[PDB]
């Protein structure tokens, strides 16, 4: 069943990847807000 | 390169002849007369009997006899999976290749063999089952649709074995899907002599057996 | 075409015409004077529903129908099933929006629909389909066909009007349909003369009972296989004829063999026993048999023609091994009534009292329905198990019989009952002999002349031995039952010819007795 | 009546998907470009 | 470096002799004669009896007998699981090593 064991591993790994992507986007958004505030 | 002797099946003589007659006569003779006559080939076999009689041996020998692609094996209930809707993908993966070949080369493709073992572990009567999860019903419906669906696939052969023929759902055991349903049983005196001779050949070959036997 | 047979389908002519009448009448009818968007087919496996769907799709001059092979919708991801289902209806919506009424027909095929329709995924998919087929937007250019083998497992809400309207049942073909199917599948053979002249399709159609199309086609295929193997040799290296392959005639014997060995209807069979109750027939060894039969006929006519005695009963009395049940069976068969049955204890072994009572009640209830009927009960004492010690017996069955013996059937119907036993006095003591209306007596063989006549009719001894037997017997009286006589004759014939006679006579002396 | 009955097996269902993750990549990618632009403006 | 007295089992001479004969006799001899004789080995043993007589002792001592890999052990129903199609997974995980080694090194 290691054949499907790897499918589950890939699924969970992409879950982790999506989490990281969302966190990176959020940090970006915050940085944008900061710079946009600063220019004024 | 084939011969009756080399397979080494003792007690089954009429049964194998019946199989050959009713399943393979079509694919031996020239295509011209077959096409003139406009008949279809069989697409199933169901063996059964009491334990330890020679079913699996027969299936493996049949697989060896033909000159075609390697057979695909399904060792028991190795299809089930926990993620919803994943069993059907596994089932369809089996017929994907045959469908591709039939689409590409039309009617002059090779042959493909699929062997189900312990089939009754999957295909039980849809109504008579623990009404807890629908996975089994979906699996059975997928198999029924794929084996004989609106789209026509006619270059495949499926063999199945079991120990309790009754539990199989009836919709699968009708002509066009699995028609030739034979029974294996305990041999007779002559069959016992043949088997004993078969298993003792090599000893006699190397003179390791006492004449007193 | 509407011939319904140019497409190689038989038996469903009436159903096909009904489909024509109810389905495409609106579309073919002129638009100026002027829909249905649901079809469901069901029936036992191997009836040809796929054929109907495919041919209906081909008949209409419309786009290629779309088909889904079972459950190809459920996916481990969330929402992808809904996207997949919605993907199907895009073209219909676009055509309806652009061309409006002048939009081509759309055909959708749901194969093994029961699989998907019947947990969140499943009910969400069902709701999505229900909304799409019948939602806020109403489409009039889409046709949906579903196929099932288990109609009971389909959801009710899907069958309401406006979603699934036209419901069709496919059944087992009649003799005419079987004939049509055989004609269709054998026309190819008859075209090239590859069929034998000895084959009669009508004989096969009569023989083939309860064979759906699958069964008939499989029988044809088996005949093909037999003929085909007749021209091949297996063992060393598979080798074929190539010479008689030109002839390859399909004889009737191949059809018979295929029907016999490697085919089966798969339906239950009915077993008959009424023949078994008269094995050796009836031989007139004396006057009494004629009297008994005449009285039977008289009673039969009284029950047939009487107006205010709708119920009549008779009892058959005689000593053991006198052959009582056979006479009752003969009279019953001569009665020539639509409904006849025999209640025997043979089938009720190990039963408790309640089971016996219920069985008798069922038989009599069945008898009640017909206009005029006759029933026979044999070995009453065995029916109500009886033993001389005590005595001991079952009271419940006795009461049931006593009640049933004098209950008239519904108005305007006639019943006859015939009972057989061998112990009259016991029945008299139990106060049952009064219930019956009349009695008949079955005697044994008394005089040597009758025994000699019986031997002559049997014809198992020759004149030489018969002379000695006559010498020994005519000067004495005898007492023997016919069944015992047959047993004795069979007993005697075993030994060598020299002693048979003496042995036989000895046995007679052993059974010599008086009333 | 019936003795206490065991429960049946569970069949979970993962949510995220490969193609939906390609779509999330589509979402994410533009943000970095927009960030380059805003950084330019501030500079 | 094995000796029968080392295992310290008493009262089971005949049973051990029979098990040895019918199980390990084939694998000890030079392989040429066995190959000429063309048989396959035995792959099963069952032990039953009343409580407290020396079954698990035999299992453990045979485990320490052979020059092989560390045996796998299943303590009763360790394989059942709540999800669908997991028990079969735990079962099929047992035979993987034998399968791959047979496919690689053959005989
Ligand atoms: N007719 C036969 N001729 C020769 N050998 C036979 C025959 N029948 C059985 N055998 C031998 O006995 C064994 C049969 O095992 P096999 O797996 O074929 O039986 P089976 O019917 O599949 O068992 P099960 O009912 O458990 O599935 C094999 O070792 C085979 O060599
Ligand atoms: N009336 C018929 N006329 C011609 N062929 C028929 C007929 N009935 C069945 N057949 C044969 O049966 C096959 C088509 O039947 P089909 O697969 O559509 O049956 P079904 O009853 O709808 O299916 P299932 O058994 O899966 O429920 C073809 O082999 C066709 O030759
Ligand atoms: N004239 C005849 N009358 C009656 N039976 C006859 C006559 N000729 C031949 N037989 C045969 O005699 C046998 C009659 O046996 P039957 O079973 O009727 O006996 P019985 O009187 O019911 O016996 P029991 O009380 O032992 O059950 C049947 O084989 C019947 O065919
Ligand atoms: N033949 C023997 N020789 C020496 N000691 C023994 C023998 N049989 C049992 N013993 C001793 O008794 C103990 C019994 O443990 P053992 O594993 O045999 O029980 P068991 O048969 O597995 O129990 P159960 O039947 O309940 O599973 C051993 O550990 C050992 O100490």
């Amino acid at each position: 069943m290691a054949e499907d064991a790897d499918m589950r591993n890939e699924l969970e790994e992409m879950q982790r990847r999506a989490d990281q992507l969302a966190d990176e986007s959020l940090e970006s958004t915050r940085r944008m807000l900061q710079l946009v505030e600063e220019s004024k | 390169d084939w011969n009756f002797e080399k397979m080494g099946i003792g007690g089954l003589d009429k049964e194998f002849s019946d199989i050959f007659r009713r399943a393979f006569a079509s694919r031996v003779f020239p295509p011209e007369i077959v096409e003139q006559m406009g008949c279809k080939h069989v697409k199933g076999i169901l063996l059964y009997g009491p334990p330890g009689c020679g079913k699996t041996l027969l299936a493996r020998q049949i697989g060896k006899m033909l000159n075609a692609r390697e057979p695909k094996v399904v060792n028991g209930p190795e299809i089930l999976n926990k993620y919803v809707g994943e069993s059907e993908a596994n089932i369809r993966k089996l017929f994907a290749d045959a469908e591709e070949e039939q689409r590409r080369l039309g009617a002059n493709s090779g042959l493909h063999i699929i062997i189900f073992d312990e089939i009754d572990a999957i295909c039980k009567q849809r109504g008579s089952m623990a009404g807890s999860t629908g996975v089994h019903d979906t699996v059975v419906n997928q198999l029924l649709s794929k084996i004989d669906g609106v789209e026509q696939l006619n270059n495949i052969l499926v063999i199945g074995m079991t120990n309790r023929p009754d539990l199989i759902d009836e919709a699968l055991l009708r002509p066009g899907r699995l028609e030739v349903k034979m029974e294996i049983g305990l041999p007779d005196e002559k069959g016992r002599l043949q088997i004993l001779h078969i298993h003792t050949a090599r000893m006699r070959g190397h003179q390791l057996l006492s004449a007193d036997v | 075409d509407w011939n319904f047979e140019k497409m190689g389908i038989g038996g469903l002519d009436k159903e096909f015409s009904d489909i024509f009448r109810r389905a495409f009448a609106s579309r073919v009818f002129p638009p100026e004077i002027v829909h249905v968007k649901g079809i469901l087919l069901y029936g036992p496996p191997g009836c040809g529903k796929t054929l109907l769907a495919r041919q209906i799709g081909k008949m209409l001059n419309a786009r290629e129908p779309k088909v889904v092979n079972g459950p190809e919708i459920l996916n481990k991801y969330v929402g992808e099933s809904e996207a997949n289902i919605r993907k199907l209806f895009a073209d219909a919506e676009e055509e309806q929006r652009r061309l409006g009424a002048n939009s081509g027909l759309h055909i959708i095929i749901f194969d093994e629909i029961d699989a998907i329709c019947k947990t969140g995924v499943h009910d969400t998919v069902v709701n999505q389909l229900l909304s799409k087929i019948d939602g806020v937007e109403q489409l009039n250019n889409i046709l949906v066909i579903g196929m099932t083998n288990r109609p009971d497992l389909i959801d009710e809400a899907l069958l309401r009007p406006g979603r699934l309207e036209v419901k069709m049942e496919i059944g087992l073909p009649d003799e005419k349909g079987r004939l049509q199917i055989l004609h269709i599948h054998t026309a190819r053979m008859r075209g090239h003369q590859l069929l034998s002249a000895d084959v009669d399709i009508k004989e096969l159609a009569v023989e083939t009972k309860n064979f759906s199309g699958a069964e008939l086609e499989g029988l044809v295929r088996a005949a093909q296989s037999t003929a085909m193997n007749r021209h091949i040799k297996a063992s060393t290296k598979v080798e074929v004829d190539m010479e008689k392959a030109e002839s390859l005639q399909v004889t009737r014997g191949d059809f018979l063999a295929s029907l016999e060995n490697d085919i089966k209807p798969a339906f239950g069979t009915n077993q008959e026993d009424y023949a078994s109750y008269i094995m050796n027939g009836i031989i007139k060894w004396g006057d009494p048999v004629t009297r008994v039969l005449d009285d039977g006929e008289l009673l039969v006519q009284q029950t047939k023609n009487s107006d205010r005695t709708p119920l009549v009963s008779v009892l058959l009395e005689g000593p053991p091994h006198s052959g009582k049940t056979a006479l009752a069976a003969k009279i019953a068969e001569e009665s020539n009534f639509p409904f006849i049955k025999i209640c025997s204890p043979d089938k009720m072994i190990g039963f408790s009292e309640t089971a016996k009572c219920q069985a008798m009640k069922k038989i009599f209830d069945d008898a009640y329905k017909s206009q005029l009927s006759c029933v026979v009960v044999d070995d009453i004492e065995r029916l109500l198990d009886y033993v001389p010690i005590g005595p001991r017996f079952s009271n419940l069955v006795l009461q049931a019989l006593l009640v049933l013996l004098k209950k008239a059937p519904p108005q305007g119907r006639k019943l006859l009952i015939i009972g057989t036993t061998s112990r009259k006095d016991v029945l008299q003591e139990m106060e049952m002999l009064n219930a019956f209306s009349t009695t008949i007596h079955v005697p044994n063989i008394a005089t040597g002349e009758q025994l000699l006549e019986a031997l002559e009719l049997l014809g198992n001894f020759k004149d030489k031995e018969r002379t000695t037997i006559a010498q020994q017997v005519k000067g004495k009286k005898v007492w023997i039952g016919i069944k015992k006589l047959l047993m004795l004759i069979e007993m005697s014939l075993q030994m060598d010819p020299e002693y048979r006679v003496r042995k036989f006579l000895a046995l007679l002396r052993e059974e010599g007795a008086s009333p | 009546g019936n003795p206490a009955i065991f429960a049946s097996g569970i069949i979970m269902d993962s949510s995220i998907s490969k193609q939906a993750l390609s779509e999330i990549e589509t979402r994410h990618s533009e943000i970095i470009k927009l960030e380059n632009s805003i950084r330019e403006l501030h500079d």
